[PDB]
RNA sequence: GGUUGCGGCCAUAUCUACCAGAAAGCACCGUUUCCCGUCCGAUCAACUGUAGUUAAGCUGGUAAGAGCCUGACCGAGUAGUGUAGUGGGUGACCAUACGCGAAACUCAGGUGCUGCAAUCU
RNA sequence: GAACAGAAAUCUCCAGUAGAACAAAAGGGUAAAAGCCCCCUUGAUUUUGAUUUUCAGUGUGAAUACAAACCAUGAAAGUGU
RNA sequence: UGAUUAGAGGUUCCGGGGUCGAAAUGACCUUGACCUAUUCUCAAACUUUAAAUAUGUAAGAAGUCCUUGUUACUUAAUUGA
RNA sequence: AGCGCCGUGGCGCAGUGGAAGCGCGCAGGGCUCAUAACCCUGAUGUCCUCGGAUCGAAACCGAGCGGCGCUACCA
């Protein structure tokens, strides 16, 4: 039936790839930090290749994960700029999905000129409540198929909230 | 057509434990705790079995045989009502009696009660059961906290401190219970007895209860039914140690019924199993039906 | 027999010595050549060109000795020399770069 | 080609023997038994071989296949 | 040029088995080993500590030595021309009791007790064991089961 | 008989797809002052048992299910093999005598049992 | 599945009995680890003995299990020569 | 695991050809791979399974059972060894 | 047959884990009445093939292909 099987937000993760190290990916830090209310965390390089120009152990990207109000806040200001449309290839097979911004001052973020200007990689990871059966240690367990969220019902959720549109298949 | 898995997978997995596909045992951990000093022959070796549920806390103290592990005695925090704690019966207080009940029963059914008196008046030191001479060494346990996570404030070593006060000699340093400050490397005792004595909770009520009241409503709603304050539960958290050391005697339930009384009931209400030759009749009507051209 | 063999290695590591030796003369020249003098500066690179030759030659037989030989005491002072005669090619290769680009090509023109 | 298989046996050193098999073809049953198979439906021919229905597994791809047999 | 290590050809011997890899069942740390105990000698590839020589896998020996992780176990080793008898220090793992020894003693205790039953009445106990002594007469009869007559069957190909 | 804690043997227990689950218990679940830990109170920690839900977990059942397990005078006394011959055969190899004796295959059946303690219409 | 970003950069979910990794040859062994990340450390310590392999039951090398200390880690059982 | 024969059914938002094509997350057909269910033949350094022959141990008096003596070992404990 | 070397631009040759160059040729322009010479520039590679180690190489380690050189003695 229904009676708490309601898609939630779980998180929004925010990735920025920035293709080096240093001053760079400091300003991108400073913007995800003054966006999201929390310190980001930086990533390196899994290997090292030579047509991107990094090495291993590089710290060529940084990204934050936020939950709760402010991940659906953020979400709105960043669907504002995507117009509320977004193509169905933006919504992966298990129900979670994403869309990529550039020149994040569309969010309302007043432009300073030591940051500069990023685009970002906005995720979204969608379920339902009783997903720490997969996350707990104790008694860790799988979630059911009924359980299971999928394109169609967050397609449907995405719909019915937001007055948003999908794009065409 | 995505989630299938081959015949050869199938055949060639090895399933873990039953333990450990339910992910309730770590044997890499009861290995280490059950086995014996082989020089000890059959001498066993005790874990204080330390659980926590929602809405309960579950203390066990347990050998280990090879048909089956082996209980001495059980406390439940369920039973702290028994002594005048009805609410709360998670916290780290609650885990406090409950090692000390287990502690006071464990040697009263031993008979190691009368010595090992353990540490009556309560004050947040850190000390060992000491072995008193010209006599018994005292009961030694281990504890098994299973898997849950060695935090500094886990309730788990609340039971410790409980179990350790109530006279029974569980090893253990002091570096995991509450108070003990990180760069200066000690135990600071008051922080510890208003923990034992739930001054935790208490402060919270008062700094709730004077500023936001609909919280204050929500919960601690059975405080404000039983009009408990917040300055009360200290004294009857120590009349609950009293009574505890009085009498850990185990009353049980009366259960209301019989054990064929429940289940008959659950007999028939449980699902049962589908013969050979009705699945054989299923099978016959299902290619009646379903190939018989409908 | 190792001693023809260490007797080999003792005259190979003369000859890189004194290689090395009308090497660094060459080179100090070519840096005091009075650069008026271009016809001796090409004649300088031209010059210790064969002498880098030559060592490079002996590097080939230090590797293969170093290698298969079993020279057995001395891997030591073949690596010594080794490294002596590669620093040396890398300072050749910075000679004759330095000679070899031209002033409005545009290896010159896109950073100095 | 009982001939060509005589043939054939002058390339091979050794004794080489030229039996009749009693199965049908390159299967392992023998004639009447694949005749009486292969009346009803429980025969399915694939791209040279033939694939057969057993009593095991699951009834719908069963059905699925060699619908013949089950429409009796 | 030649290998004979610690390990040489032990490679399927210390292989672990099908399906039944990964740790060992506690049992084998909750049985007790006692001096004079007959126990058998099979390696175990996960415990790597402690391990028997390849020599005396599936070798039945005699506790002598109890200590806190291990077992000493005395062999007969055929040297030469003669046994020698070697210590071996083994941990528990590769250790598990003789079945042949315990249904010995079951034997035993039972003999006694036939012994001290029949000492009351002195009916010849004869406890020893005896062979499968040869099958006495027997009439065997066809009501129900007449003979069939069989005979040997042609050549035939069968391909 | 159900359930919880701790287990023993470690698939008859697993996997895939559905269906059901009184009671209680587990569970999801609610909160962030405190101890504590994280980019993120998601995990971990603490508090409440209050606001709710059996949707999931968990248990059970179903499936000419996969897998697994047991048995067969099913294959087959076959393949192989110990011993013997001044046995056969140019040889390769193969029969016979006294003995041991498989695996796949096929068919049939089954799909966790159980220990200590506590609790439940 | 997600801007630049593509076959390969970073992030998210699902499946995944190991099809990876464990300094090196190959072979065993290992999944809440023996793998990867993090914290603390020096037990890679002292005293001599016993035992296994090669074997003459000699040596050397390597290894095993204890004893007596002093320590490390961990809540602890323990583990570490 | 590795080697290996032959077709069948499929999959390309995703191999190479041509065709209808301006192209299209378009269409038809050809050929390669990837998957599914089959099929033929194999392994000293592959294996689920697995013999025969060889091989270790035991079949008691130095044994068993009952009772209670020693210890500085061991146990919470006259508990065990 | 064994051993050792070599294989890089069109030709002759260098080349050490952060990774392809020297000379002569070739192309364009200039000078010259014109061509050489000379001046200013530019382009040029399956690094013999195949696989592996490495985060990565032409280089390191293997399989062959091709061409060279040394040895093949005592009767
Ligand atoms: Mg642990
Ligand atoms: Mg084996
Ligand atoms: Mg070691
Ligand atoms: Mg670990
Ligand atoms: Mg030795
Ligand atoms: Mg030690
Ligand atoms: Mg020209
Ligand atoms: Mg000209």
């Amino acid at each position: 039936q229904n009676p708490m099987r309601d898609l939630k937000i779980e998180k929004l993760v925010l990735n920025i790839s920035v293709g080096e190290s240093g001053d760079r990916l400091t300003r991108a830090s400073k913007v995800l930090e003054q966006l999201s209310g929390q310190t980001p965390v930086q990533s390196k390089a899994r290997y090292t290749v030579r047509t991107f120009g990094i090495r291993r152990n590089e710290k060529i990207a940084v990204h934050v994960t936020v939950r709760g109000p402010k991940a659906e806040e953020i979400l709105e200001r960043g669907l504002k700029v995507k117009e509320y449309q977004l193509r169905d290839r933006n919504f992966s097979a298990t129900g979670n999905f994403g869309f990529g911004i550039d020149e994040h001052i569309d969010l309302g973020i007043k432009y300073d000129p030591s940051i500069g200007i990023f685009g970002m990689d906005f995720y979204v990871v969608m379920n339902r409540p009783g997903a720490r059966v997969t996350r707990r240690k104790r008694c860790k367990g799988t979630v059911g198929n009924s359980h299971k969220t999928t394109k169609e019902d967050t397609v449907s959720w995405f719909k019915q909230k937001y007055d948003a549109d999908v794009l065409d298949k | 057509q995505k989630d299938a898995k081959s015949s050869a997978y199938s055949s060639r997995f090895q399933t873990p434990f039953r333990r450990r596909r339910e992910g309730k045992t770590d044997y890499y951990q009861r290995k280490r705790l059950v086995t014996q000093h082989k020089a000890k022959y059959n001498t066993p070796k005790y874990r204080l079995v330390v659980r926590f549920t929602n809405k309960d806390i579950i203390c066990q103290i347990i050998s280990s045989t090879i048909t089956g592990d082996v209980v001495l005695a059980a406390a439940y925090s369920h039973e702290l009502p028994r002594y005048g704690i009805t609410h709360g019966l998670t916290n780290w207080a609650a885990a406090y009696a409950t090692g000390l009940l287990i502690a006071r029963r464990t040697l009263q059914k031993l008979g190691l009660d009368e010595t090992y008196k353990g540490v009556e008046e309560v004050e947040g030191e850190y000390e060992l059961t000491e072995a008193v001479e010209d006599g018994p060494r005292p009961f030694k346990v281990f504890l098994d906290i299973g898997l849950q996570r060695t935090t500094t404030g886990a309730r788990v070593f609340g039971a410790l401190k409980g179990a350790s006060d109530g006279g029974l000699y569980v090893p253990h340093s002091e570096n995991r219970f509450p108070g003990w400050d990180f760069e200066t490397e000690e135990i600071d005792p008051e922080l510890l007895r208003s923990y034992i004595f739930g001054g935790h909770v208490s402060q919270y009520m008062e700094e709730l209860a004077d500023d936001d009241e609909e919280r204050f409503s929500e919960l601690f709603k059975g405080y404000l039914a039983d009009d408990i304050d917040a300055d009360s539960l200290e004294d009857i958290y120590t009349s609950a140690h009293e009574a505890i050391r009085a009498d850990p005697a185990f009353k049980p339930t009366e259960k209301k019924f019989t054990k064929e009384q429940y289940a008959a009931e659950s007999k028939k209400y449980r699902q049962t199993k589908l013969s050979k030759e009705e699945r054989a009749a299923r099978v016959a009507a299902k290619i009646a039906a379903l190939a018989g051209q409908q | 027999s190792q001693r023809k063999l260490q007797q080999d290695i003792d005259k190979l590591l003369k000859k890189v010595k004194e290689g090395i030796e009308d090497f660094d003369d060459i080179y100090e020249k070519f840096q005091s050549t009075d650069p008026s003098n271009s016809s001796h500066r090409e004649k300088l690179e031209s010059d210790l060109k064969r002498e880098i030759k030559k060592l490079q030659k002996h590097r080939d037989q230090i590797k293969t000795w170093l290698s298969k030989e079993d020279v057995k005491d001395k891997q030591s002072v073949l690596m010594t020399n080794r490294r002596l005669i590669e620093n040396g090619m890398e300072r050749f290769k910075s000679v004759e770069k330095l000679m070899k680009t031209k002033q409005f090509s545009k290896e010159a023109l896109t950073n100095p | 080609v009982v001939e060509g298989l005589r043939r054939a046996r002058y390339k091979f050193p050794g004794q080489q023997k030229i039996i009749l098999s009693k199965k049908w073809g390159f299967t392992n049953l023998d004639r009447p038994e694949y005749l009486k198979k292969r009346e009803a439906g429980e025969v399915k021919d694939d791209g040279a071989f033939v694939k057969f229905l057993s009593k095991k597994g699951s009834l719908e791809n069963n059905i699925r296949e060699f619908p013949e047999y089950f429409a009796a | 040029g030649k290998s004979h290590g610690y390990r040489s050809r032990t490679r399927y011997m210390f292989q672990r088995d099908f399906r039944k890899h990964g740790a060992v069942h506690l049992s084998t740390y909750l049985k007790v080993y006692k001096v004079g105990d007959i126990v058998d000698i099979k390696a175990n590839g996960s415990i790597q500590k402690g391990m028997p020589h390849k020599f005396y896998q599936g070798k039945t020996g005699v506790v002598y030595n109890v200590t806190k992780s291990s077992v000493g176990v005395i062999i007969n080793k055929m040297v030469g021309n003669r046994y020698l008898e070697k210590r071996l220090n083994l941990r528990v793992e590769h250790i598990k009791h003789s079945k042949c020894r315990q249904e010995f003693l079951e034997r035993v205790k039972a003999n006694a007790a036939k012994r001290a039953e029949a000492k009351a009445q002195g009916v010849a106990v004869q406890l020893k064991r005896q062979p499968a002594q040869p099958r006495e007469s027997r009439i065997v009869s066809t009501e129900g089961n007449v003979p069939q007559t069989l005979a040997p069957v042609p050549y035939e190909t069968f391909i």
